[PDB]
């Protein structure tokens, strides 16, 4: 059934065939300082991280709300992180789909590194699924679909994406998927070796340092389906390494109210043998996509954002952010002096 | 309960990448 190649199949690759050649002309021309801080108002932080913080922001001469992304190349550069961030960026300004939160413009001053991005007002999946405790089979086939087939996407341009978890991904208005946070995303033929994820979404070849490839996302897939469906992962613990030790052991457990098409899919996902993992076997994403759990997904449907979402996040009209957490905020910065600027040169 | 033990658990927080 995954194995047919018939008319069906000749549409994506025609699809994919078109979307690298768009891909490519951006990827060896990146777009590069296509605006300046002073043009955004800053009204709110969104999220933080290690070296950063997104805030939402104002576009002056449109009015149009963005979600700016603001990295200090300090803290980039100490926790060598310089090349990384330069995949994040050459790699989102080429990247064009319909799960894909685009980046709208990109530029650097004396201390910063700033990615302007579409604002998302739905909030992070994180927040929905630890409030409501799990989804539906349904409710996380919806989603489930949408990363499939963002992967398969991402996958065909010989890209890695490399951080999928519930944190990363964002609920647009009419209630699809938005991936963002391609920090460890990389452009990358055959092999890789960074350590690098998240530690309850790290395939084992990883966690064992064997050099690796996209069966990692495949992997992590697995995770978040698991994850979505039970109201929490299938390795936990208190510290990462015990979390590594459930990993590697090769023991996954399934809630009793998974059906028994979806504890098959997981199974094959979570595969710690390679030669095994769905997704990364002769027909590729196809075994993923012709499960008996996705048997009800009309997959092109899904592409045109013609099914109807499991929710709708609450709107109060633009600018609101009553669906993201509330952070502590920071004035921004800007130091006199040009701060590591030969390392963040092509950005 | 699985889903006790992991609410209990201190990891229901936003998680952290690792690249160490
Ligand atoms: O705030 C975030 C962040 C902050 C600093 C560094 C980083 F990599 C990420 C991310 C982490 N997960 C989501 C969060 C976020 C929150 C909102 C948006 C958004 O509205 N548009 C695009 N990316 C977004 C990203």
């Amino acid at each position: 059934a995954a194995a047919k190649k018939g008319s069906e199949q000749e549409s994506v690759k025609e699809f994919l065939a078109k979307a690298k050649e768009d891909f490519l002309k951006k990827w060896e021309s990146p777009a590069q300082n296509t605006a300046h801080l002073d043009q955004f108002e800053r009204i709110k932080t969104l999220g933080t991280g290690s070296f950063g913080r997104v805030m939402l922001v104002k576009h002056k001469e449109t009015g149009n709300h963005y979600a700016m992304k603001i990295l200090d190349k300090q803290k980039v550069v100490k926790l060598k992180q310089i090349e990384h961030t330069l995949n994040e960026k050459r790699i989102l300004q080429a990247v064009n789909f319909p799960f894909l939160v685009k980046l709208e413009f990109s530029f650097k001053d004396n201390s910063n590194l700033y990615m302007v991005m579409e604002y998302v007002p739905g909030g992070e999946m994180f927040s929905h699924l630890r409030r409501i405790g799990r989804f539906s089979e349904p409710h996380a086939r919806f989603y489930a679909a949408q990363i499939v087939l963002t992967f398969e996407y991402l996958h065909s341009l010989d890209l890695i994406y490399r951080d999928l978890k519930p944190e990363n991904l964002l609920i647009d208005q009419q209630g699809y998927i938005q991936v963002t946070d391609f920090g460890f995303a990389k452009r990358v033929k055959g092999r890789t070796w960074t350590l690098c994820g998240t530690p309850e979404y790290l395939a084992p070849e990883i966690i064992l340092s064997k050099g690796y490839n996209k069966a990692v996302d495949w992997w992590a897939l697995g995770v978040l389906i698991y994850e979505m469906a039970a109201g929490y992962p299938p390795f936990f613990a208190d510290q990462p390494i015990q979390i590594y030790e459930k990993i590697v052991s090769g023991k996954v457990r399934f809630p009793s109210h998974f059906s028994s098409d979806l504890k098959d899919l997981l199974r094959n996902l979570l595969q710690v043998d390679l030669t095994k993992r769905f997704g990364n076997l002769k027909n590729g994403v196809n075994d993923i996509k012709n499960h008996k759990w996705f048997a009800t997904t009309d997959w092109i449907a899904i592409y045109q954002r013609k099914v109807e979402a499991p929710f709708i996040p609450k709107f109060k009209g633009p600018g609101d952010t009553s669906n993201f957490d509330d952070y502590e905020e920071e004035e921004i910065r800007v130091s006199i002096n040009e701060k590591c600027g030969k390392e963040f040169s092509e950005f | 309960t699985t889903y006790a033990d992991f609410i209990a658990s201190g990891r229901t927080g936003r998680r952290n990448a690792i690249h160490d």
